[PDB]
């Protein structure tokens, strides 16, 4: 049982580092992207219009 | 006896555009023989579109994705009211 | 030392699950990345020439 209680220790353990840098490439990509597809398309019906 | 001038702005009348106003684009086609402005329809289109984009970016996301096809007309007749001062 | 094997194991089990998901995306993204830049620039240049 002890071992199972630190199985989990070491899941959360490297989960966390795992969770923070790909926390730091969302937020590289959410700077990025916002959600620009809308403005692309909007133009493209006023012109087909 | 009839004006070519007045010939067009009557037969504006029979259809209407899909998002362009038909009186003051008639305004503006007679314009350009009125006062001989050679280049003058395209300001008219570009300030049309430039307007219509950002009237409705003024509008919610939820609007927006469930149609488009009727708020410009609807902007249209916003166009024509505004044309009338 | 105890706590340092299942440090070790636990290290072990979520490398075995980082390592996964990104040979899963790696495969897409292996799959279509090399081959447009070839055709498209060469064409840019060709074209403009």
């Amino acid at each position: 049982l002890n071992a199972d209680r630190e199985r989990l220790m070491g899941m959360m353990s490297t989960k966390d580092e795992e969770f923070r840098r790909l926390n730091e490439e969302y937020e590289l990509d959410l700077k990025d992207a916002k959600a620009k597809y809308k403005e692309t398309h909007i133009k493209v019906e006023t012109t087909k219009a | 006896s009839i004006s070519v001038d007045a010939l067009v702005q009557e037969f504006f009348a029979q259809q209407s555009l899909k998002i362009l106003p038909q009186a003051p684009f008639g305004d503006a086609v007679n314009q350009f023989v009125s006062k001989d402005d050679k280049h003058a329809v395209e300001m008219f289109v570009m300030d049309s579109l430039s307007s219509q984009v950002r009237g409705l970016l003024q509008l919610d996301d939820d609007k927006i994705n469930e149609g488009l096809d009727s708020h410009i007309e609807d902007f249209r007749k916003v166009m024509e009211k505004n044309f009338l001062s």
